[PDB]
Formats: C-alpha cells, structure tokens, sequence
C-alpha cells in the first residue's frame, strides 16, 4: 500500500525505530535477487563471524563453568559503525585466551614429564 | 511521483556526461593550444637575443 | 540556501523601470539602455550588451547602492542584475563590465560595498568576485577582500549564508596564487579550527574540499604539511559515514601524500598510519564495494603505496637504530613478522649488543611501555630461536624477566607471562 | 496536499543533490585537468627551452 | 557477553530487514513496500519523525500510499485474555480479510 521511501542513513534509523514499534512488517521487491548482488552480504557475514566468535566465547564460559545471569540492559539498541572495531577488540580477547588455553595445555604436558623427572631421582 | 525518479536520473547523467566530455575536448585543443603558444613566445625571446646580436655586432 | 529564495521572490517581483526612466535617483542612463540587455535567453542580447561598451552596461548601476537611499528598490535592482552577473554560464565570461580606463577602481568598488550584508550586498559581492578563478587577472587589494573581515568573522560562526560564501572561496581559491597567499594567511587556521568544531555537515564538506585545493602545488604541500591535521581528518572520517566526505577526504590524502617532494615528507605516510588505524577503515571500505570506479583505484594506490610504507617500517636496521637510541613505541616494527622471523639470526648481532641492551633495559627501563615493547621482543627472540633462549638464559634475563610476571603494571603481568610461556618450549 | 508538498520538498532535496556532485565533481575534475595540463605546459616549455638554449 | 550477544542479534536482524527493501536505481535512497493497519498511520510518521530527527540530512520521509491489486492481511489483534480462542481458531485455519 505504502511505498515507504528513505534516505539511506535515514533508513537504517528508521529500520531501528521502526523494529522498536514492532507493528509495520516490509514485503521484499526484489524477490529474484539474493544479498550478493545487493552488496548487503558483506555485512552479513561479518554478523555471521561476530555471532560465530559469541557462541565461541560463551562455549568457553560453559566449560568454565561460570554462571552466566543475563537479566538486564534490553533496550539499548546502539548502531554506530564502529562495532566492528569493537567486536575486533572482542576477537582479541578470544584470540589471546585460545592461545592461553594452547599454552597451558602445552605447559601442563612439560610439568608432566617435569614430575616424572623430578620422581625419578 | 514516478515521473521524477526518470526526469533527475536523465539529468544527473547528461550533466555528468557534459562535464567529462568537456574535459576531455579542452585537454586536447589545449595541447595545441600551448605548443602555439609556447612558439610564440619563444619566437619574442629569439627576436629580442637578435637584437642584442647586432648589437654587440 | 536562504539566498537563492530571495533571489527567486526578487524574479517574481517587479521594478517599473519605465517609471524610473526619469532616474535622477537611479542612474538614468542605464534606466534607458534597460530595453536592451534585459532578455538574456537569446545571445543577440548578449550582442547588445557588447554593443553598449560597458561603459553604458551597468557602469553607472555600479556605485548604484550608494545612489540609492531606499533599501528594498536597491535590494531589487541589485539582485537582478548580480543575479545576471551571477549565472554568467556563457553571458559575458570576460570581465566586460570593467570600464578598462576605470580600472583602478574594479576592484576596488568593493570598499564602498561590503556594507549592509542582510540586502546581500556581500552576498552578490562574494560571486561578483569571481574575476579570478575562469577569468586570468588579478586582485591588486588582496589584503581588502580576503585578510578583511567581509568573511573571516563569519568562518567561525547565517550559517547556511557561510556555506554560500564558503563555496565562493573554493572558487577564489582556483588560482594558485591567491591560494599560495591563504596558506601564508592564518585563515587556514581558523579552518582548521572550525573543522575541529563540530558544526553542519555541508560546511564540514566544504572546508575540507579546500583543503583538497590546498594539495595540488609541491611547494603548499610543503609548507603545510608541518600542520598534523591528518590524524583529526581521519578521525572526522571514521566517525562520520556519508560516502561525499570520504571521497574527498581521500582524495586529499592521494594528492597531498603523493606529491612527494622527498623521502622525509613520505615520513606522513607512516605517521598517519601510526597515529590512526587508517588501515582497517580502508580495508572496511574496500570489502563494501561501490561502483564508483575512482574512489576503487583511489583506494587501490593508497592500500598498496602504505603496504610498501609498512614495508619500509618493517625491516632489522631501524629496529637496531630504535634500541640504539633507548627509545621504543609500539609500531609495525614491533609486529613485523618478517624481522622477527626471517632475522631473528640478525638479533645476534656482534657481540649480542641488541641483547645486551635488551638485558640492561631489564633493570634500568623504569618506563611500563618501553619495558612491556622490550619482554615482547624477548619473548620472540625465545619463541623464535632456542640457542637464543639459551643465550638469554646465561644472560639472566630470566630472573628480571620473572620480577615483570609480578612488576605491578598490569600490562606488565601480561607480557612477561607470555614472553615466559614462549620460554617454557622444550622445558 | 500535505503528501504533495512532502514530494515536492524531497524533489528540493533531489536537486540539492544534483546541483551538489554538479559544482563538487566539476571543480575536481577541472582542477586535476588544469594542473595536468600546466605540467604538459612545463614539458613544452622544456623542449621550447632546450631549442632556445642549443641555439643560442 | 551476554549483552553483546543481544546486541550483535539486533544488528544482524536490522541487515536482514534491509535485504527487504529495494536498492533505488532513482537514487542512493532507499524505498520499499511496507503493509500496517491504518487506523495508526500517524504514530508510524511520528516514527518516521524520529528516526529522520536523528539523522541531520533533514529527511522528509515521503509515505507513498496508493492503492493496490494484492491480498489484505488478517490477524486483529484482541487481548493477551481471549489469546487462546484466537489461537485454536487460527490453528484451523484463517480467513478473508475484514470477515
């Protein structure tokens, strides 16, 4: 009924206020066209790594065994750009704890012929 | 309406095709432009050392 | 943009010129000569107006401000006429209405203007001036316009009437001289400074593409470049994503970088990329692509002229000449995996002097960073080479090293346990 | 209409536009021909220079 | 994490809304079909307003309504009380709009 139509920037605020509504719904014009030919896939798939590198992380508290609450911050909603520097900073983080993890596991098996070292005399 | 989203596009590109179109014809006249120019100018130096030529002649 | 409507509801209203044919209070003459040179749809009438000199074209309406004591006719009258004057597509396009004889006052009409800017007198006169960018003469008064305060007080403060003036002054500063003399101004500073401001958006685009006007002379770019403006102008960058300001900021860094009067003031291309993470902005641009061809190739020479910059930081000899002069900063240097594993062998330098300043910054570097930058190269020297770890281990490197697991800095605690677990092979 | 005038508003912003890259990409493109063409004038004048100076 | 988890799921569900849409051969500006009731098209401008307000290009944010040939949806919404009836009716099927 309704051609909505948008700046680009003005777009993207507008998709955000408008999912914070959560009455309007959009019908896709382009139904013979996929994201790659949208130039959109790019960003998908950083979601993708960004979601990829989360269940990561969390998989890692599980076996940590650290009792996550998650029970506040919902209506945050923030869009700047720089979230994917942010989530580089957090891809650091995961990074330095896989090798801490490599590490230690590598440490461990020298302090195990370390032992037995220390056993025989 | 939907006849601007047609009208805009046409002017847009037209324009665009003008600017670069022009760009590219002055370029090319203006090389030989300043070969001229640059051959005037040289013929005033030659004839000015002529006539410092003849003079210490 | 407030200009422009009143151009549009001045060319909807009417001036009776007819009835000021008797102009003894608006310049007779030109009242008359109005029936010629008033059509300008057809070029015959610009045939007319070369025919009436310029001398009895407007040449009397100039000085007509001061002619005039009412201020809404003036408004009027001046308003078609620069508005004429103005659009100047292929009208005149030789400074006609100059009066050569008169000369020594074409520039100069402008004193007695400049005054009574809400009639937009300055706002006719800042495209009146345009005798210079498509037309090849020059001011004499260049102090009068520019250095005046016509517009220097309103570059730092209406707004919509500063971007109009701003566009004026990009047009000024299509020459090359009077662009040279701005950069001697101190102008550019207050550009800058208003840059740094956060103001509108359409003002921030245009001092920056003067700035992009700036960097097309080696020498400008010379005496410029000792004004580090880069770092804010990515900063801008990365914190506004419009897709205009970038392509000229980009091509202002193509221009003033790639002018390349020497090896020193290539120096820029490193302390940009040191003082702001430029890369993976680029990179980020490159992955989304656009289909404009020029901001592609743009980023094309800029990505790969920095890789072989990165390449320039990345080598053993001014790693040597950095631990040499006790001085040590996080930098490609520091990550350059080529140096640190093709020339871990060069670490052993003679008599391992680089160790042994390693070994002595252990114990009198009483700065964290310097000392954090020296137990990470430490500990690449061990995870690299174990001979080396060997050597570090008669050094007694270790036992500082282990003090730097628990040396207070928190950073501190970070880089020495890595360093210790690269030291923990074969252990 | 108030939806008219709205369409007509954003055809202002369309022409805000236009008029936008019309100056900004002119300007660029003038100003990169004109100092490419003032260093195609430098290396005439080169070959003019060298004329001047074997002759005289 | 456990909110950057929540907010990494918002961003990737905004992109995927923008697959919706219609990339504008008229411009860089976006436009595509959106179906709502219209009893409350006001709040949905009001929206717009803010969403526009954030942003300083000052967007006028056209609502190109018009009328056409496609199937109206059903689904008015009663009550969280009579959520059960509404359910087992829809589970056996839906019907017209306006029925």
């Amino acid at each position: 009924l309704a051609q909505l139509f948008l700046q680009s920037e003005a777009a993207y605020c507008c998709v955000s206020e408008l999912g914070e509504l959560g009455k309007v719904q959009f019908r896709d014009l382009n139904p013979d066209v996929n994201v790659f030919q949208r130039k959109f896939v790019n960003e998908v798939r950083r979601c993708e790594e960004m979601d990829r590198k989360l269940r990561f992380v969390e998989k890692e508290i599980r076996k940590a065994n650290i009792p996550i609450m998650d029970t506040g911050e919902n209506p945050e909603v923030p869009f700047p750009r720089d979230m994917i520097d942010l989530e580089a900073n957090f891809e650091k983080i995961e990074n330095e704890l896989k090798e801490i993890n490599t590490n230690q596991e590598a440490l461990k098996r020298n302090f195990l012929e370390l032992t037995e070292l220390k056993f025989i005399l | 309406s939907q006849t601007q989203g047609i009208q805009q596009l046409l002017q847009a590109e037209k324009r665009a095709a003008e600017k670069v179109a022009d760009a590219r014809k002055r370029k090319a006249r203006r090389l030989k432009q300043a070969k001229e120019e640059a051959q005037m100018e040289v013929e005033q130096y030659r004839r000015e050392r002529e006539q410092e030529f003849q003079s210490k002649q | 943009n407030i200009i422009a409507a009143k151009a549009a509801e001045v060319r909807a209203n009417k001036v009776n010129w007819q009835s000021y044919l008797q102009g003894q209070m608006i310049s007779a003459e030109d009242c008359e000569f109005i029936q010629r040179f008033e059509m300008k749809r057809s070029s015959e009438d610009k045939q007319e107006m070369l025919q009436t000199e310029g001398s009895q074209c407007a040449k009397t309406f100039i000085n007509l401000m001061t002619h005039i004591s009412k201020e809404q006719t003036v408004q009027y009258i001046l308003t078609m006429v620069d508005d004429m004057l103005q659009e100047n597509h292929q009208r005149v396009s030789i400074f006609f209405d100059y009066a050569k004889r008169s000369k020594s006052t074409a520039w100069p009409y402008f004193l007695p203007m400049l005054n009574r800017q809400d009639p937009f007198t300055v706002h006719m006169a800042a495209r009146i001036i345009a005798k210079l960018a498509a037309w090849g003469k020059e001011l004499m008064e260049g102090s009068d316009l520019n250095y005046y305060f016509n517009w220097i007080k309103t570059q730092l403060s209406s707004s919509q009437y500063v971007q109009c003036v701003a566009g004026c002054l990009q047009l000024m500063l299509r020459v090359n001289e009077y662009r040279f003399a701005w950069v001697e101004a101190d102008g550019v500073n207050c550009i800058m400074g208003v840059l740094s401001n956060k103001c509108g958006f359409q003002l921030q685009y245009q001092m920056i593409f003067s700035i992009w006007l700036l960097a097309f002379s080696p020498q400008m770019c010379e005496h410029l470049r000792r004004y580090n403006i880069i770092p804010v102008l990515s900063d801008i960058l990365q914190e506004s994503v419009k897709e205009k300001v970038t392509r000229i900021i980009l091509a202002a860094f193509r221009n003033f970088l790639e002018k390349s009067t020497e090896r020193e003031t290539r120096q820029e291309y490193a302390l940009a990329m040191i003082q702001c993470k430029v890369l993976k902005q680029l990179e980020n641009l490159e992955q989304q692509k656009y289909d404009d061809e020029d901001i592609s190739e743009d980023i094309k020479f800029l990505l790969e002229k920095l890789g072989e910059s990165v390449q320039d930081l990345s080598s053993f000899d001014e790693y040597s000449s950095e631990l040499k002069s006790g001085r040590l900063e996080w930098s490609p240097v520091h990550k350059s995996e080529k140096f640190w594993r093709e020339n871990a062998v060069r670490l052993n330098e003679k008599n391992y002097e680089l160790l042994k300043i390693l070994t002595k910054l252990l114990e009198v570097s009483d700065d964290p960073q310097v000392l954090a930058v020296a137990a990470h190269d430490v500990g690449e020297y061990v995870r690299h080479y174990p001979r080396g770890k060997r050597v570090i281990e008669q050094l007694g490197g270790k036992q500082l090293v282990m003090n730097h697991m628990h040396h207070e800095d928190q950073q501190v605690r970070y880089n020495a346990l890595l360093a210790v677990q690269k030291l923990m092979v074969h252990n | 209409a108030l939806s008219d005038a709205d369409v007509q508003k954003q055809i202002k912003h369309m022409m805000a536009f236009i008029e936008q890259e019309a100056n900004e990409k002119a300007e660029e493109i003038d100003a990169k021909a004109e100092e490419e063409f003032n260093i195609e004038k430098g290396r005439l004048v080169q070959t003019q220079r060298l004329k001047i100076m074997e002759y005289y | 994490i456990r909110v950057w988890f929540i907010k990494v799921r918002k961003m990737k569900a905004i992109y995927h809304t923008l697959n919706l849409c219609n990339i504008d051969v008229t411009q860089k500006c976006l436009i595509a079909e959106v179906w709502c009731p219209v009893t409350d098209l006001d709040s949905i401008q009001f929206a717009l307003r803010r969403g526009t307000e954030h942003s300083g290009s000052t967007v006028p944010s056209i609502l190109n309504r018009m009328q056409t040939n496609q199937t109206p949806p059903t689904y008015n919404k009663t009550n969280k009380f009579t959520h059960g009836f509404q359910n087992i009716v829809d589970a056996y099927g839906i019907g017209t709009y306006r029925e």
